[PDB]
């Protein structure tokens, strides 16, 4: 999940605060890649 | 020996000096929208 | 005896549960990581195993090999009523297990609200710290749950 990913510990810094992946990006699910964006008669949509 | 190196260093110096790296591109996506320009960055290509 | 009780309790077999106590098998057996009939049920989330078991004299204390409680499982896994019903049976709501995580440690990992509120409302000792000096005011902070965050305070 995007929480688990968000509390990965980067570094502890000497006065104790925790850096975390959340605290240096974004986290969400998408997609592998963003090339490709298809509509249905002019609706978003997917496909195979 | 007078350079106080070996065989090893001159591998890793090849290895690190000639060689292809993978960079990204400009543009791109998922862009920012409003962007005018889609290129390839080339970073380091093999010696010739 | 209590190996057919273990398995019962596990299987959640309602009625098989009463015949085999009914002929006098050991409510407290434990299997070879400690776990009672009592530990199963709350693990697996058989209220009405539970309930039955206690009131048998199942001791709502029990801890297995690495010291967790049927408590501990029961706030872990989000059964609520059966927290609730290990509460009211005496069940020690700040046992420690042998990292010093204790019910509301677990609870809040996992986001359980209405427990943690429940355990709270028992007397748990909200600064109460394992092995790493970590309480459950820490664990909601660094998993960034908002909503138990304020609970805690």
């Amino acid at each position: 999940s995007t929480e688990e990913f968000g509390k990965i510990l980067l570094k502890v810094n000497q006065d104790g605060s925790r850096v975390l992946l959340r605290d240096v990006a974004k986290i969400e699910l998408g997609g592998e890649n963003y090339d490709i964006i298809a509509e249905f008669n002019g609706q978003p949509a997917s496909g195979l | 020996n007078k350079f106080q190196l070996t065989p090893v260093d001159v591998i890793t110096a090849i290895k690190a000096q000639n060689a292809q790296v993978a960079a990204g591109q400009l543009g791109g996506t998922p862009p920012v929208k409003g962007q005018q320009l889609n290129a390839s960055i080339i970073a380091q290509t093999r010696l010739t | 005896l209590g190996k057919k009780l273990l398995e019962a309790a596990r299987a959640g077999r309602d009625d098989e549960v009463r015949i085999l106590m009914a002929n006098g098998a050991d409510v407290n057996a434990a299997d070879v990581v400690g776990w009672t009939p009592l530990h199963l049920a709350a693990y697996w989330g058989h209220l009405e195993i539970v309930e039955v078991l206690l009131k048998n004299g199942a001791d709502v204390n029990a801890y297995d090999t690495l010291g967790s409680t049927p408590l501990h499982l029961a706030a872990h896994f989000g059964h609520l009523e059966i927290v609730e019903v290990l509460l009211k049976n005496g069940a020690d709501v700040n046992a420690k297990d042998d990292n010093g995580i204790t019910p509301l440690h677990l609870a809040a990992n996992r986001g359980h609200l209405e427990i943690v509120e429940v355990l709270l409302k028992y007397g748990a000792d909200v600064n109460a710290q394992d092995k790493f000096g970590k309480t459950a005011f820490d664990i909601s902070i660094n998993n960034g749950n908002e909503d138990l965050a304020e609970i805690l305070q």
